[PDB]
């Protein structure tokens, strides 16, 4: 099939071989396969689905980043992504929590485009902690 | 460069233009790439990320 | 007589607007195949089967006019 | 007599409404074939393929309609 590398300025969160991966977007998730087609694209606050041989997934969080599919060798650089049992339900449960609390304590514009990206950080983990559990 | 631990060598390199010394991907050429929509924004900040990892590093 | 010229002109507006219709629809429906294609190119085999799907339905009316069309000029 | 004119007035309409439908109709179907070659010339022998496969069904209607407006002007005359 093909390698796909994610990597971290913190970690490699991935690398190896893997048989179909879906994957956050700009204008929303996305499928891929062997010589998919051949692209590169920044990625919404989300997470990836990790299928290898003999039918396994993984789950990895992408809470920023840019990919290419372009190469046999694909790649995710993530400007910050947590695997999927590092983080946990309760703490993505949490996150709902901080980002209601600050859409009850933000009033401008400005503090809300930051408060909207501590709720898609939060929407994004309670998102990858409900898919973790396949 | 820290190639050994008890052995470093000095070293010069170029980061701009980013190099065509370097190879073409000719393995992957029949996979010739399409950009995402807004291609100048997804290019210059990837390479930013670039030069910030190359000079960190 | 004048029956059968306004026959033959009538079968004309059934078998011709079928020609637009069955024409037009395969072009959107197809050009987004040849994409998907270009796309996906492991998936054309898999893409393919659903555009065989979809196609027997843009192509159900259009066969309806083709099929009064040879009834209105031939069978009648 | 008048029905022969009127039989050339209905082939005509017959043979341009298949005109329209069958150029228009594989002019958008290669549009996108020549947007996936400038994508990937490697895939000009593939896609040029499915382009004809597909350029088979475009054609079954409109020769139909060309067929039977020959066969109008020629042979009902």
């Amino acid at each position: 099939t093909y390698h796909l590398d994610v990597v971290s300025a913190e970690q490699q969160m991935f690398s190896g071989l893997v048989e179909k991966i879906q994957v956050t977007g700009s204008e929303g998730e996305l499928g891929i396969y062997p010589g998919h087609a051949p692209l590169l694209t920044a990625i919404k606050p989300g997470m990836i689905r990790i299928v290898k041989q003999h039918g396994h997934e993984e789950f990895i969080y992408l809470s920023g980043g840019i990919l290419e599919v372009q190469p046999g060798n694909v790649t995710v650089l993530a400007d910050t992504a947590i695997r999927g049992q590092d983080l946990d339900e309760a703490r993505a449960m949490e996150a709902k929590r901080k980002a209601e609390e600050h859409i009850s304590s933000s009033h401008g514009d400005v503090d809300y485009a930051q408060a909207s990206a501590e709720l898609a950080k939060a929407i994004a983990q309670l998102r990858v902690i409900e898919l973790t559990k396949k | 460069k820290f190639i050994n631990t008890m052995s470093q060598v000095p070293t010069i390199s170029q980061l701009l233009p980013l190099p065509a010394s370097d190879d073409d991907d000719l393995k992957h050429k029949s996979w010739d790439y399409l950009y995402e929509p807004d291609p100048k924004a997804l290019l210059d900040t990837l390479l930013r990320r670039y030069v910030e990892s190359q000079v960190y590093q | 007589n004048l029956n059968m010229d306004l026959l033959y002109m009538a079968a004309a507006v059934m078998m011709g607007l079928a020609a637009i219709g069955a024409a037009i629809g395969i072009g959107i429906l197809g050009g987004k195949f040849l994409e998907g294609a270009a796309r996906q190119p492991d998936l054309i085999p898999l893409l393919r089967t659903q555009f065989f799907i979809v196609m027997g339905l843009v192509d159900a009316i259009p066969m309806i006019a083709v099929g009064l069309g040879l009834y209105v000029m031939f069978a009648v």
